[PDB]
């Protein structure tokens, strides 16, 4: 029956999600903080989608690298074509959400993956930063203050809800996402979207510079 | 054809003649050369006849139709990239006789200073374009003429009617030394057409404050 | 070939010649060159015959299969651009040796004032169509005398047989300045053929009016 | 070459000489040019022979794969619209020196008024139609000769027989007045071939009469 | 249904490795160190990628020698696209990856093998050598010390974890990775990823030279 | 059109021209021609305006799109090739009036010695690159003259500021044997562009410096052809 | 179940190899000597592959007859592409158990055929003669002495493991060849060498009267 | 351009100037023409210098790619098979001015005598190639003159440094009579390249050395 | 380039000069022309070197493909088949410059009489071929004199000794009267290439009786 295959293809994603790292992503003051329990050093689950739009996603690497690039693709192609301004995360949240939809339907296997695509306003512009949250069905919901995707999210879920602060600093952001995840740095990778740069403004820290903020 | 654009502070006028020729003979007296793309840009193109009305329904369908698909208007940076990437891809029709130039005159409303979001750009025969810095444009045979009429001229534009005055004064000009530019018809009754850009948006000019501006500029001249 | 048309209160007529040449050659002496594409509009087509014959036909057949699909007529203006569209098709033939130049008259049924109802469309070889506002035009080779006769002969007109009456004048003037036009062959009773559209529709004007207005105008040149 | 067709009351004649020439020299003495398309059409090709025996085998073909098809007969001007298309495509081949004119001869059963019945179509380079209503018409290089002479010699034209004299006679003109088109051969007895074709359909004249009315022509004419 | 064919694919793909011989590459003094069971003299399992890029693999042979193909054509490629220098091991394993994930999961029957990508310095460089082994379901695990692959891994992991030794010479090396791999030259393939070559770091040492170092 | 790029100890300084004309006419007079691609690397294009502004955009769009790919930049071998090949690609369109001749000025991170990780590339019409080791490069029109002056003001570099300097008498000279080259304008305030490039990235050069280096420079101009005469006639 | 197909494949193979004749190679001291169970006379178990490769099959006709025109085919390619020297009786093996492999997994029935590939050295030159022996799965096994494929392996196997002289004269090659082969005269065996000792090409056939002589 | 290449006993040499022109324009002063595409054979194009460039890169990675795939290196006449390819697919380009004529030297260790395994191969425009038996070879602008120079200088050489030098004289003699080859730079210190192959494979000469072989010759030829 | 082929009684002999000029001046001394397809044909090609050397090795691989293929040697016939396609199919090229035009010699066994078994094949630029029946034949810018030559020598051929003699003298009056074709170096030691075909196969002839020959020759025609 078509409603027990949409049944078993959901618990599968569902499965498969679940059994992957935990991915935190929360605005503060600067921008977009993301925080993500990684402990390998090639394999990256954070990476930058254009001047202004993060990426973070939880689940199979195969996956959700291969439309990262695809995703990338489509920016670049974008951004050459009109403009960069032109460029938004929300047309980027669409096309991931049409992607999954149509892999979780005609797919002989739909892809364990959970997306997050963050957005901040430009260079001397004041806008809050947007969170898209993209689920392996094509499912899109916007979230206002964070957004937690694989493994066990509900104790997550719960103390970033009990603890989360607007406004606040870089240092008391990635505090409260680190002490919301475990319920170190090599085990950690670390990224923002720091709306004060420029042009470009996804940035990594790591090393010394991710231990001080520790 | 000549075309021409000037910024005023707080807008930008827009204004074209009406002849079209075939060779010497005049095929046409009341051809409308200024286009409103959207709200807030005009398009104007000289060359062929047929190509300029044909890329300017284009490029306004173009528009358009980005519109609608993303639920926002494209950035100006955007337009004029799409209208350059037309002007390029007509490069081949262009070498074998029909060329288009356009003339694109816009306000931009996310600029920081309203008073200066007026925009001209120009373009040429190889697509490319630069954002014109001296307050001023033309395009067409006539071009020459009105834009050193224009030179002499734009110190005295400080709002929208000065500007205005400015403008069929240089396509008065551009029309007194070129042939295929037509002036102003007294006879018939067939003056130049202008589009006016604003904070509130692209409208037209109406013929009768065009006609007032003109038998004024005739009368200077013959005295 | 000579084909005019010309507006008169309250509708449209086009009328053309009967003569095909092959360079000096008379080969045709009855070759009709003005049809009735549907209910309200009529199309005369110049230069190479064949192109013009297999033009009329094409157009016809694509307004009735249109009009058959969608069960509405197109507007004016979407049948003015499906022939710009054709016309524009046609340039490299053209630039072989096939040009093909048509005139379009029709009536909108849709315009708001129905003694203005009439309209008049001419177009060019790079497919650039111009509404026109004078009230007359013509195409072919004869097509300047015949159009220096009506800007003379306008101002009779004011219903439709006086704009016949001016039409087949203006044919005439222009097979007396044009050799590859033929005149009215009394010898053979050959008349030019006219179509008449008003609010009733396009028909055909029977050859005995035509005859007879022909006859008035050479016993008028005559003394 | 040259094929002439007129009409009479009744029907229409279409005759054609039997010359094919390559330059100066004389290639062909006995060539036929005037085909029975169906039962009620006569086809006349001039120019490149090659050219025109494809086009009248190719014309027949389509013309029997239609009426095979459809299990009726094409109109007239469903024939002769096929014949214009297929003379609009071989323009490219035309221009390169394969050029071939037709002319068509053609009895309309469907045609309101008997006597009136017959039809004459000419074509032009440019794929072009025109029904000719002056009763008379010629194709090839003396066409001109055959048409100023069948000017003159139309007002004798009042049946069958009178119409294929004045056939005879005008391919005699046209043959006297242009090299490339061959007169009557009396030494070897060949005359031009002529087609008739009334109600009854269309039938080859036989030879006899034909030579008849050249002996009787070229009699009157020393 | 699904994850029954899951582990059906898994469990064929695993007795496929588990019958086959074992692999062993280390990283020693100076390099990589490549030992293999292969009684063979014509058949090879050990092989060059690219200038500082090692090969290895263990299985069915006609896949891992059309994977080692296709690695050498892509890694090809992309030293005269860009530059050699922009080739580097981390690249070569994601295309493992991701061709494996898709044959595991796309194909008739999984590949039955388990790759290794071994990647050292450049000359006049320092770096720690780096290794990568994808397994037959697409899955990619960097591995800081040694490599083991097919057969009966255990024990001979066990052995290595007991007798490894950074900084090992290369008599050293051979002799923890012969003594691992048991628990003769005429039955060994012997390589080396020499990060003291000036370009070409792959080398093979078999005849008297490794009679000489065992 | 003209751009000058040279070395200094310790980074890279490229300039370019203001004007482009369309045959004699003079159709712009605040163009800008240098572009800065990435954090470490310059990129100038001269010839057709349309194709180097096109070329410079789909050069920076094609590095920065690998850099998001691979989450390394290219080496700068790399970025040499592929703008060698874009230039190769673009033969025919040269071949029929629109060539581009680009020059690559960049600081290499990679390098061993942190003073002399400057580099210059130049290119010709086949796609051919050759990394200039002279210190000096210089493509355009008037190239010619701000080489030959070039050659002899080299000696004075010694910084970032002298080489500022040389770059623009260079660019002053070229402007002063070429008409297609534009010099600096004091009545509308229009100066040359110029980017340096040293151990902490690419930044543009502000114009008030330009300003006063082109005013020092056209000031020494009018002295010495106060002082000097021809051969003792003024 | 993917298991039992592979059974079942491997069965239907076996059972179409063991069911033809018996095809023997071994190495002798002038090259390798090629002799086959073949009863008919225009049918050919044997061919030539290049200037020093033979080829050797046992099992369904139309099968290794169109494996051997295929190898043909890439050991054109490969001389005229690159040259004569750098086509190898090794690259010709590997291109076989690639092929086999893929039938032997993608196609719908698995070929009943075993191939044998030999190389000897070249002219002047001194090396042990390589022969290679490859399945019906794609497996490919290096035999140093001689190769036995098609029919009941293990007699004729065991006689060759038992009598196989290094270094022998072709007479006694043969005649070894011929008694293991038939635990027989020229009308129904087949005899083919690689003779190493001629200048370019090596394939040469041993039929006729000079066949009976040799016996 | 001019690149010379000449047998020793025991191995083979080959030189290149460093020059590189754009007409009469001197654009270049220390271009490398000779390349090591593997251990033991060395490759020197002449022509336009991106597309020999391009070329040994191209034929440097095919011959590792073959290496790689198939565990064994070519043969050095199926080196010389893929080289001569490579210039006979290039001579549509080479027609058109983007011409490359190269010139392969290598030690071949398959050779039965050592003393004798250098090879020189000479390639012509339509990708015929010719193994050398005069044991001395050159192409380029100047390649005339250093061919006759080494024609009368080879009887001098009898091992490596007698045949490096008389390379170096050859080179100093087409560069002293063609102005396409650079010479001796000693105010600038740049002296042409050199590659020395033999049983322990393909090195490069040092400056020095060169260096002081070239001021031995010009300190000859001055006195 | 000069190629000869003549008949004798039991077999055919090739021979082929040893020059390869790139205008006038001599690019290759001991170019070598005559190759041995099989055991039974030899083929000799004139014009271009690099396509004739092409033409031979795809010609014998041709011929190798098909009789590993089908386990037999194609017919005579079929081998003149074969090169007269591949000569028609290289008609484009041989009009730009590339034209190579072959020369096949061979025995046949099937023939019913061993001692006129010997078959010449002549080849032209539009892969037409005929069988000779003179017993000679030849090709090349010296192949008239070769033929002219060969047409009083040919009485003196009884053996295949005799036709080897008259064949390098045919060589030697074509290299006498055509820069194009070298003849006998006694300086260097080199001599032309021959092919003898009989019975027991085609073998090449040792250079030392073709230099006997030579000299035998020279010392005649010395006095």
């Amino acid at each position: 029956s078509p409603e027990q295959a949409m049944r078993e293809r959901s618990e599968l994603a569902r499965k498969g999600i679940a059994r992957a790292k935990s991915v935190v992503a929360l605005a503060y003051a600067g921008g977009v903080l993301f925080v993500a329990e990684n402990p390998s050093r090639s394999l990256q689950k954070i990476s930058e989608l254009y001047d202004r739009v993060g990426f973070a996603a939880a689940g199979k690497f195969n996956e959700f690298d291969n439309l990262r690039r695809g995703g990338i693709q489509f920016a670049d192609t974008r951004g050459y074509a009109y403009d960069r301004r032109d460029v938004t995360g929300r047309q980027l949240a669409n096309v991931y959400a049409q992607t999954l939809g149509t892999i979780f339907t005609e797919q002989a296997k739909p892809y364990e993956v959970e997306l997050c695509v963050a957005e901040v306003a430009h260079y001397g512009e004041t806008k809050r930063p947007e969170l898209y949250r993209i689920t392996y069905d094509g499912s899109i919901a916007d979230e206002p203050h964070f957004v937690v995707m694989g493994g066990t999210t509900e104790p997550i879920a719960n103390a970033l809800k009990e603890s989360y602060a607007e406004n606040a600093s870089l240092t008391d952001a990635l505090r409260i996402a680190v002490a919301a995840l475990r319920a170190g740095v090599a085990s950690l990778e670390v990224a923002v979207l720091d709306a004060n740069r420029p042009r470009r403004a996804f940035r990594r820290i790591t090393g010394s510079a991710l231990q001080a903020l520790l | 054809t000549t075309i021409v654009a000037l910024k005023y502070p707080g807008g930008v006028v827009m204004a074209g003649d009406r002849r079209s020729t075939q060779g010497n003979m005049i095929s046409g007296r009341d051809v409308r050369k200024v286009y409103i793309t959207d709200d807030y840009t005009a398009t104007g193109i000289a060359g062929t006849a047929a190509v300029a009305v044909e890329f300017a329904r284009l490029y306004a369908v173009e528009l358009e139709h980005y519109e609608k698909l993303e639920g926002v208007p494209l950035t100006f940076a955007g337009k004029i990239n799409r209208l350059a990437i037309m002007v390029r891809g007509n490069l081949a029709a262009a070498m074998q006789g029909l060329l288009a130039l356009p003339l694109l005159a816009g306000y931009d409303i996310h600029a920081s200073d309203p008073q200066s979001a007026g925009r001209i750009v120009s373009f040429d025969a190889a697509g490319g374009w630069n954002i014109e810095e001296e307050g001023y444009q033309a395009v067409g045979s006539g071009s020459l003429f009105a834009k050193s009429s224009m030179k002499k001229l734009y110190s005295q534009v400080t709002d929208g009617d000065s500007g205005l005055r400015v403008a069929v004064e240089a396509l008065y000009d551009a029309a007194d030394d070129d042939s295929a530019t037509g002036g102003p018809d007294l006879v018939r009754g067939i003056f130049p057409t202008a589009v006016i850009i604003d904070a509130d948006g692209a409208v037209d000019v109406p013929e009768s404050r065009i006609a007032e501006l003109a038998r004024a500029i005739i009368e200077s001249r013959s005295g």
